[PDB]
This record gives C-alpha cells, sequence and structure tokens, in this order.
C-alpha cells in the first residue's frame, strides 16, 4: 500500500509535459541533419590527403 | 638374351585408372580447399595441415596425366619436361608423406599430452610446413639435377637417370633416400604416435572413444595398404640388382609388371586423403553444408 | 618512427606487447570451472583445500601441477541472462545437489542454455549419509510421486541420478557423476579426472577424429 | 485499489495525448530526400593484443587515444593512429563489462561484475597508473560508466538503479530509481545535464542529473534494451534491444519516430552509435557484423562485417573521422 | 616524493677511471629512460649519454663516444656511468634526468641535484642571440633561439624544449614541444615558433624567475643545447 503511492505521483509528473507535434520535431531533426552535413567524414568520403587513418 | 615384354591391355588399364584417379583427386582436394578457405571462422591448426595436404595432392594429380601419357608412349616430351614433372612429383610425394607424419605428431601431442603445457608447442604449423616443403625440395633436388631422356634400340625412351656409365649402382644408392625419408621414418613416427594415442584413448571414459580408435586404425591401415607394396617391390628390385636373389628373365618381367601395379595402387593416397582426413569429421561436413547455401 | 621520441614510444609498445604475451602464456595453465546449485547444498565445501584468495567468489586450489579456479556465482541475485555469457569459456560446470525440484529446475535451465550447449557438467550428489538416514524415516514419494521402485538407498539414488541425467537432451555433452559425503577428501581427484576427460574430448573434436 | 485505477486512467490519458500529438510519421515527412546511396567502409587499422573477449571501448576526446577492457584483466590504452599501446593497466577482477574515458584524458574508469567502479589516474608523478578511487555501494553488476567531469561520474547497475558519484568524497551523491529491471546502458547528453538509461523492462527513461527526477519515460520495445546513444544535437536518442530492432525516440515529442527493423535480422542489437551529422545510425548485432542505418529513411546504407564473433561495442570519434568496433574475438577494427 | 640523488664526484687525476651512481627513489624506475647531462663551469649544458627503458637502446655523444659506459640496475633502482679515460675537458657538474616517452608525455621533467667532478691539469646547431638581458619586474621578456634544420617533423610535432636554471639550482622544464606547459610551472609562460625561429615570452615576470634559459632540440641525437640566455635584475 506504501509502494504504489510514488508510482502515481511519477505518473502525474510525466503526464504534464509541454508536448510538441511530431511534424515540427521531425522537421527540426531534418534541419539539423542537413545543416551539419558538410562536416561528416562518414556520410561523404574524405579526400585521401585529409584522412589520418 | 631376355626380351622385355608388354601388353596393350596393361597400358589401357593403366591410363584409365590414371584418368579416374586424376579426376577423383582433383574434385576431392578442390572441395577441401574450398571449404577451408571460404570462411575464416576458427582457423585451427588441423585446417592448416589439411589445406597443405590437399594442395600437395592437388599438384600431384596435376602432374599425373603427363605420367599417364608417358606410360602410353614413353617420354617423348623432352628433357626439360622430364626434369620439371619428375621434380614436382617427387617433391609432392615427399611433402605428402611428411605431412602425414606431422599430422600424426600433432594428434599425439594433442590427445596424450593434453593436460600438460606441452600442448602450447603446436602453434608453429606455418614454420613446420615451410620446413617440410623445403626439406622435400632438397631431397628431390637430385631428381631435377640428374634426370634426362635416355635412348635405347630395344627400349622405348623414358624420363630416366643419367650420371655415368655405372648409373645402375648409383640408382641403387639414390633409392636409399625415398625408402628411408619416405617410408621408414614416417611409418615409425605414425606407429609411435598413434600407438600412444590409442593407449591414452583406451584408458578414458568418454562416450565417443570407439569412433576415435576406428578412425585412427583406418588411417593407419590405409597408409599401410597404399604404400607398403611399392616399397616391398622396390626392395626386391634392389635385391635383384645386387644379385642377392637369383635373377631370371621371368623374374625381371614379374617385378617390372608388379612395380607398375604397386605404383598405381600407391597413387591412391591423393584420392583417399580427403575422405579419410577432412570429410570424416562433422566439422567439415557442416562447413560444406553451410557453403552449399 | 622517424623521430627519436616515436622510436622510444615504439620500443615501449613492444615491451608492453612482450609483457602481455608473457602474461597470456602464464594464464593458460589454469583451468576455469563454474560452481552452481541450490543454496545449502555444499556448493562452497567441496574440497577442504579451499584457499579462497558480495559479488563473485573465486577459489583457486591446485592439484597435479594444474590450477583449478572455481567461480561461485552465488550472491549475485540478478538475471542470469545478462552475465552468464561471461563464463562461456569455462572448462566444465560443477553442479552440487543435496539429497537431504528447485535443483532440477536450475539444472534444466543451465543444461539447455544456448551458451553451454557444448560444456560438460560434473554432477556432485552430496550428503549420502543424510539421505540414507532420511529415506528410512520418510519414503522418496513426497517430492517424487511418480516413483515405483524399491525404497532402498541404491535404487533411490539411481532414480534421482536418472532424473538428473534425463534433462541433458543434447549431443556433444557428457555428465560425470559422483556421490560425496561430508567426510570425503578425494573430490580433487574426481574433478581432475573429469576435467582431463573433458579436455581429451575437446581435443578429439578439434583434431577431427570425431 | 483506487490507486491502481488512478494509475490506469493516468496511463490512458498519457497515451491519448501522445497519440493526439502524432500527425505524420518521420518516414512520410522526409520522403523527398535523396538517399545517401551505398556507404562502403574499409578497415584501416586492426588493433591486436587482447587475449580474450572485449566488452567495452571508449574514444578519447582528441579522437586519437582509445581504451578497452577484456576478460584477461587488462585495460589497454591504444594510439589509434600508429597502433601503439600507450598504457596497460591490470584490473583486480577479470570480469569487467564497461570502460569509460574521461573527457579531459586524465582519468579512465573501468568497472564490472565485481560490483565497484574502479577509477584510474593516468597523469601521475610516479610514472605509473594508480587506482585513485574505488566506488562501492551497488548490489549488482555495473554497466556503462560515464564521466561528467574529472570528479563526477554516472554509473548504471543491475540493481534497477543509476547513481551519480563524487570521486573526491567517494560517496553516492544522488541515486536515480524507477526502473523495474536491470539497467544495461546509458548515454550522457551533449548539454551534460540530462541522460537516458535503457533497462531490461523494455523501457528507457530520461533522467535529470541535477534534481534526480525521471522527467520522461519511453516504451515500445518488445525485449530488454541493450544500448543507447544520443542524437548529436541532444534532442533524440536511439535504442537497441534483443528484439532485433532499433528505434528513434524524440524528447520533445515523447514518441518513437521510426523503426530500424529488417526482415533478415534475427539477433538483437548489442551497441548503438550515431554519426557526427546524425545521419548514419550504426548498430552492432550478434551475427558478427554491423549494419549502417540511414537514420532518416530506415534503409541499410552498407554493411561493415569483417568480424569473426559478436560485436560487443561501437565507437565513433568526436570529429567523426572513424568508427571502431570491438568484438569477442579479441580484435578491434577501425573503419573509415 | 620524486628524488634523484647522485654521488661519486671529486678530484681525479687525468687517465683515471671514475664511476657515478644515480640513485632514484619515488617513481617507477624501470619505466623511465634516463639521461646524463653535464654542465661545464660557467659554460652551459651539454648532453652526454642516454639509456632507454630496459637497457634496450643506448646512445652516446660524439665527444665521448667509445670512452664512457652507462649501465642500468633496474631491481636496485640505480643508474651508473663508467668512464675509462678522463681529460681536462671532462670536468663539469653532472646531472641525472629522467625521460618517459609515449603519446603526450613530458620527457625532461625532473633533473638531479648535480654532482661536481674535477680533473686536475652534421649535428643540429642551436644559437641564442643574446647572453644577458636586464629587466625590471612586471615587464614582459622575449627570449628567442634559432635552429639549423627545421625541427617541425612530418607528424606536426616540433621537438623544442625550454629549460630554466635558477642560480645554484638544477634546471627545470617549462615547455616541451611548442607551448605545452610543464606540470606545476606558472601559467604566465608561453612559447611559440615556426620551423626554425622560436620565441619564449614571460608575462608579468617575478623576482623568482631570474636565471639562465636553455633551449634544446630532441629531433635527432645527439641532443644539443643553446648557448644560454641569462636574465638580469
Amino acid at each position: 500500500i506504501a509502494q504504489a503511492r510514488k508510482l502515481v505521483e511519477q505518473l502525474k509528473m510525466e503526464a504534464n509535459i509541454d508536448r510538441i507535434k511530431v511534424s515540427k520535431a521531425a522537421a527540426d531533426l531534418m534541419a539539423y541533419c542537413e545543416a551539419h552535413a558538410k562536416e561528416d567524414p562518414l556520410l561523404t568520403p574524405v579526400p585521401a590527403s585529409e584522412n589520418p587513418f | 638374351p631376355c626380351e622385355p615384354e608388354s601388353l596393350e591391355i596393361n597400358k589401357y588399364f593403366v591410363v584409365i585408372i590414371y584418368a579416374l584417379v586424376f579426376l577423383l583427386s582433383l574434385l576431392g582436394n578442390s572441395l577441401v580447399m574450398l571449404v577451408i578457405l571460404y570462411s575464416r571462422v576458427g582457423r585451427s591448426v588441423t585446417d592448416v595441415y589439411l589445406l597443405n595436404l590437399a594442395l600437395a595432392d592437388l599438384l600431384f594429380a596435376l602432374t599425373l596425366p603427363i605420367w599417364a601419357a608417358s606410360k602410353v608412349n614413353g617420354w617423348i616430351f623432352g628433357t626439360f619436361l622430364c626434369k620439371v614433372v619428375s621434380l614436382l612429383k617427387e617433391v609432392n610425394f615427399y611433402s605428402g608423406i611428411l605431412l602425414l607424419a606431422c599430422i600424426s605428431v600433432d594428434r599425439y601431442l594433442a590427445i596424450v599430452h593434453a593436460t600438460r603445457t606441452l600442448t602450447q608447442k603446436r602453434y608453429l604449423v606455418k614454420f613446420i610446413c615451410l620446413s617440410i616443403w623445403g626439406l622435400s625440395l632438397l631431397l628431390a633436388l637430385p631428381v631435377l639435377l640428374f634426370r634426362r631422356t635416355v635412348y635405347s634400340s630395344n627400349v622405348s625412351p623414358a624420363c630416366y637417370e643419367d650420371m655415368g656409365n655405372n648409373t645402375a649402382n648409383w640408382r641403387m644408392l639414390l633409392r636409399i633416400l625415398p625408402q628411408s625419408f619416405g617410408f621408414i621414418v614416417p611409418l615409425l613416427i605414425m606407429l609411435f604416435c598413434y600407438g600412444f594415442t590409442l593407449r591414452t584413448l583406451f584408458k578414458a571414459h568418454m562416450g565417443q572413444k570407439h569412433r576415435a580408435m576406428r578412425v585412427i586404425f583406418a588411417v593407419v591401415l590405409i597408409f599401410l595398404l597404399c604404400w607398403l607394396p611399392y616399397n616391398l617391390v622396390l626392395l626386391a628390385d634392389t635385391l635383384m640388382r645386387t644379385q642377392v636373389i637369383q635373377e631370371t628373365c621371368e623374374r625381371r618381367n614379374h617385378i617390372d609388371r608388379a612395380l607398375d601395379a604397386t605404383e598405381i595402387l600407391g597413387i591412391l593416397h591423393s584420392c583417399l586423403n580427403p575422405l579419410i582426413y577432412a570429410f570424416i569429421g562433422q566439422k567439415f561436413r557442416h562447413g560444406l553444408l553451410k557453403i552449399l547455401a | 618512427t622517424l623521430s627519436a621520441e616515436e622510436r622510444a614510444a615504439l620500443e615501449r609498445s613492444k615491451a608492453i606487447e612482450k609483457n602481455l604475451k608473457e602474461d597470456g602464456i602464464s594464464a593458460a595453465k589454469d583451468v576455469k570451472l563454474l560452481l552452481l546449485g541450490a543454496d545449502n547444498s555444499g556448493k562452497s565445501t567441496i574440497v577442504k583445500q579451499m584457499k579462497i584468495i558480495t559479488g563473485i567468489v573465486e577459489t583457486h586450489f591446485t592439484f597435479k601441477n594444474l590450477h583449478f579456479r572455481l567461480f561461485d556465482v552465488g550472491g549475485q541475485r540478478s538475471e542470469r541472462k545478462k552475465w552468464i555469457h561471461c563464463f562461456e569459456d569455462v572448462t566444465a560446470i560443477i553442479f552440487c545437489v543435496d539429497l537431504s525440484h528447485e535443483s532440477l529446475m536450475l539444472f534444466d535451465s543451465i543444461c539447455n542454455n544456448k551458451f553451454f550447449i557444448d560444456t560438460s557438467i560434473i554432477l556432485f550428489l552430496n550428503k549420502k549419509d543424510l539421505f540414507g538416514e532420511k529415506i528410512k524415516k520418510s519414503p522418496l514419494t513426497i517430492c517424487f510421486p511418480e516413483y515405483t521402485g524399491p525404497n532402498t538407498y541404491e535404487d533411490a539414488a539411481a532414480y534421482i541420478q536418472a532424473q538428473f541425467e534425463s534433462k541433458n537432451r543434447s549431443p556433444n555433452k557428457e555428465i560425470y557423476c559422483h556421490m560425496t559425503c561430508a567426510t570425503d577428501t578425494n573430490n580433487a581427484q574426481v574433478i581432475f579426472d573429469a576435467v582431463t576427460d573433458i579436455i581429451i574430448a575437446n581435443n578429439l573434436r578439434g583434431c577431427g577424429l570425431y | 485499489d483506487q490507486l491502481r485505477q488512478e494509475a490506469e486512467q493516468l496511463k490512458n490519458q498519457i497515451r491519448d495525448a501522445r497519440k493526439a500529438c502524432a500527425d505524420a510519421t518521420l518516414s512520410q515527412i522526409t520522403n523527398n530526400i535523396d538517399p545517401v546511396g551505398r556507404i562502403q567502409m574499409r578497415t584501416r587499422r586492426t588493433l591486436r593484443g587482447h587475449l580474450a573477449k572485449i566488452y567495452a571501448m571508449h574514444w578519447g576526446t582528441d579522437s586519437r587515444l582509445l581504451v578497452s577492457a577484456s576478460q584477461d584483466g587488462k585495460l589497454i590504452i591504444w594510439d589509434s593512429y600508429t597502433t601503439n599501446k600507450v598504457h596497460a593497466i591490470p584490473l583486480r577482477s577479470s570480469w569487467v563489462m564497461t570502460c569509460a574515458y574521461a573527457p579531459s584524458g586524465n582519468y579512465v574508469a573501468c568497472g564490472g561484475l565485481d560490483n565497484i567502479c574502479s577509477i584510474y589516474n593516468l597523469k601521475t608523478r610516479e610514472g605509473n597508473v594508480r587506482v585513485s578511487r574505488e566506488l562501492a555501494g551497488h548490489t549488482g553488476y555495473l554497466s556503462c560508466c560515464r564521466f561528467l567531469d574529472d570528479n563526477q561520474i554516472v554509473t548504471s547497475s543491475g540493481d534497477t538503479t543509476c547513481a551519480l558519484w563524487d570521486i573526491e568524497t567517494g560517496q553516492q551523491t544522488t541515486t536515480f530509481t524507477g526502473h523495474t529491471g536491470d539497467v544495461m546502458s546509458l548515454s550522457l547528453a551533449p548539454d551534460t545535464r540530462l541522460f537516458v538509461s535503457g533497462a531490461c523492462d523494455a523501457s528507457a527513461k530520461l533522467w535529470d542529473v541535477r534534481e534526480g527526477m525521471c522527467r520522461q519515460t519511453f516504451t515500445g520495445h518488445e525485449s530488454d534494451i541493450n544500448a543507447i546513444c544520443f542524437f548529436p544535437n541532444g534532442n533524440a536518442f536511439a535504442t537497441g534491444s534483443d528484439d532485433a530492432t532499433c528505434r528513434l525516440f524524440d524528447l520533445r515529442a515523447d514518441q518513437e519516430l521510426m523503426t530500424y527493423s529488417h526482415d533478415n535480422i534475427i539477433c538483437g542489437i548489442t551497441s548503438v552509435s550515431f554519426s557526427k551529422s546524425g545521419r548514419l545510425l550504426l548498430a552492432g548485432y550478434d551475427d558478427f557484423n554491423c549494419n549502417v542505418w540511414d537514420a532518416l529513411k530506415a534503409d541499410r546504407a552498407g554493411v561493415l562485417a569483417g568480424h569473426d564473433n559478436r560485436v560487443s561495442c561501437l565507437g565513433v570519434t568526436d570529429d567523426g573521422m572513424a568508427v571502431a568496433t570491438g568484438s569477442w574475438d579479441s580484435f578491434l577494427k577501425i573503419w573509415n | 616524493d620524486v628524488q634523484l640523488v647522485e654521488s661519486g664526484g671529486g678530484l681525479v687525476q687525468p687517465g683515471g677511471s671514475r664511476k657515478l651512481s644515480c640513485s632514484a627513489s619515488g617513481f617507477a624506475f624501470s619505466s623511465f629512460g634516463m639521461h646524463w647531462v653535464r654542465q661545464a663551469p660557467e659554460k652551459g649544458l651539454e648532453w652526454v649519454a642516454y639509456i632507454s627503458s630496459g637497457s634496450g637502446t643506448i646512445y652516446y655523444a660524439d665527444t665521448v663516444k667509445g670512452r664512457f659506459t652507462i649501465s642500468r640496475d633496474d631491481p636496485k633502482n640505480t643508474l651508473f656511468l663508467q668512464m675509462t679515460s678522463l681529460r681536462s675537458e671532462d670536468t663539469a657538474m653532472y646531472y641525472c634526468v629522467r625521460s618517459i616517452y609515449y603519446y603526450g608525455s613530458s620527457p625532461f621533467d625532473f633533473w638531479g641535484q648535480g654532482t661536481t667532478l674535477t680533473v686536475s691539469s652534421s649535428d643540429i646547431v642551436m644559437t641564442q642571440a643574446t647572453s644577458s638581458v636586464p629587466v625590471t619586474p612586471g615587464e614582459s621578456v622575449s627570449i628567442s633561439c634559432r635552429s639549423s634544420k627545421s625541427l617541425l617533423h612530418s607528424n606536426g610535432n616540433t621537438y623544442l624544449y625550454w629549460f630554466l636554471q635558477r642560480p645554484g639550482q638544477s634546471p627545470q622544464l617549462l615547455i616541451y614541444r611548442m607551448s605545452n606547459l610543464a606540470s606545476g610551472v606558472p601559467d604566465r609562460f608561453s612559447g611559440s615558433g615556426s620551423g626554425t625561429a622560436f620565441t619564449l615570452t614571460i608575462s608579468r615576470l617575478e623576482a623568482e624567475d631570474v636565471g639562465v634559459y636553455y633551449c634544446m632540440q630532441h629531433l635527432e641525437y645527439p641532443l644539443t643545447f643553446g648557448a644560454g640566455t641569462k636574465l638580469e635584475l
């Protein structure tokens, strides 16, 4: 009886969160992944002159 | 005088058996190398030994058809081809026998001296394989140096030896190597190693001891059946040339035919090596089945 | 390697490599075994030559110039599926059962585990005297209602051994059995024979003979 | 009794709001991007010297120095350029599951099944590496040590809890609880104020290091989560479970965005890592190879392979110049 | 506490043999490459000998090549130096220096207290422009020395070391490649350079900072020191 008292309080804490539409979040993720795309030595192969390995 | 005789039926039999042996050995050692080299998962020392043995048998089968043509019509292919083919064949024969001896040594050190730290000394397979190939090449070098086509009025030409007017006794002397580093030492090593391995297996309480003893006995019996008659015939021939045993034309013909028969019988080592060494274990069959996908 | 400092760094790396190789050579003499079984089954009192050294408990007794390290996994009290793969390379499993259902459950779980499909099991049945004294007072029927044979010590012990071996259900595995009392000292010898037999079988499989 | 129904209606409300916030999937919105094509990586280095299975590995902040723990009891620090062993630290217990490298390169923590997080000091005046501290207080095996600073470290255990330590004092400063299963992996946010832990109850929940509160929880996996990595900008994280699936959860949306399952995949994911841009989601499986997932269209953009045994750890350098994989065959391979 | 103390110095006749022992206590001796550096009276430092870890690689200066012998006793934590024949040019104060080499190490951090030895009666050249610089406290000072070759190696690391010798004391390392501050020295120090010209700057100089500043190259043996710039107050 004293173990489930904290669980419902945790549910209260988790329920009240300022949620944002998944479209905007996906757009933000796309924007970051496209903006920081020129600095990826994995997505775009680096020239052999600038490859330490 | 004594006239050496021959029959065409014998030549046809020899060439048909040679072709069959060539095909069988080619296929078998092709499967062995394919299975070994397809996947590098768990490259144990046994895989290295089996790969080397299959390579030796494959090259021996490669040289076999030229010898079949030689048995067809003598050596009409020139002295250079005589040297090359004979050197390669002798090198492969020596390497195969010494590889069998090394495999027996590995099994002895793996099953008898298993708990002790002596088992740490068998991780040198590359070094011992290189040593075996080098020693085989060195032992077969006299074949390369002193073999040439020899002509005679009554005898068809053949890739024979030529080192002087008294070449017969020199051939008898040279025969002492292939029968000592090719049969005596490897037979002694195999007998010692497999006897101790059988003793170790006998006094143990596994559930799969009987198959191990059966495989060991089969390997020893196959090696004996394959290579004993050739060495016995060669020893009898050396005794005849030494005049220890009375020499007659009928005896000469008998030994001449028996030499070819025993050579054909002993060549089967390259054919029987795969099914006896590689495919007799579950690991290689499982690997082949996996490769089939 | 062109510079002097880089040459010294390479020398240091080679020295570290040599030390690692020597340590690995010295780390192949020992034999790694796993201890398992129900609580209060004598799983920590097998050999009187204990020489131990919450978590993992190691016991490193030696015999016949061979080092045996017994890892007692007791006390972890966690999910076995997440750390039992740390013991994939153990030579064998030493299972201790006190004869005086849970033990059968552990045994079934540990025998059919995907990591230990090829690892042999050494089974120890402890407390012969206690079992023999208890069977007279209470017949072996409360826990095994399916029993039908005679209530003698030998038949009951063989029946328990049969139900413990019936959970094997796997090839490439052997279960080595032994009956132990409190006042027994030759447990080290039995462990040595079982371990050497397991090593012989593994070497046989590696060599391709079987 | 009434509390159970209250929790049930709370979960129903949370699920209803979560479904209301969803309008279009990620795979539908971003369908117009050009595919990244085939990404072929070749093994540039092969780090040898370990004599047993490797469970963990971490990259230095300078993207040149490595660290790896194995069953042999050795903690080796590599030079990833010239393949040199800078250090060789011998552990007290051979059962170690989680390396960690300090951001400043001064310390390296390395704990495991022996229940304590040993912390080693590399820059000593005596020239050797000494155990500066040994942190105790956990009742279960340790996993995914992570350094916040040179005197602050976060740990995860099988005690269904994560802890924040203070290396100076040596005491458990804060304890995070709420999981109902063994906690297997965690990753620290780039902002270095939040972190997410993946437990064995098929749920990963976001934590706050300052307040010790469970801000969020995420569900959807069908089995125990085995690894977690944050998205580069600190607004998403990817989880890997034994369900042979990877998922991308977003902290702002509180929902999974897309799944990275393939029909040919049977075994689960052992380690999960991202790329510097956040486009390649590299994941290690139990079938001895790693598959590079394009994190925006869920297409396998290549396969690393090359390993003989199960891949147990992945690592992507800070600049993204390399990806290093460790497996159970005691070999580390660096890819580029 | 790390401490290197050496004994064996004294007055010797020409042609004799003397052995110097450098006893170490306070660090893992077996993991440190040890050097010998001698300083002639009011002339400057000069490299003599070097023995690697485990006595693997040993080098000698061209001046005393084939004449000196260096030995290492790892269990005893003692470093020796055996000299066969001594001229009048061997009289100097001999220093014992530890050196550990790996990625990011400080290979000249600690110096011995020095032992005085008296005898009765191609290479990279580093040049220091000025031998004496007077200055008042609180004023920045610039010290520069050139090198013959370009010490900038192909790997991007330049092997230049700046040492400080207070009057009556032993030299201490300040910067070991170009600006990498040593352990424990004040942060006011800063170093720069490009290929062959290098500069050391000290902002907000203190009264305890006076001494002789030596710049040494470690690109290739034998190691060579500069003439030595002295700060005056």
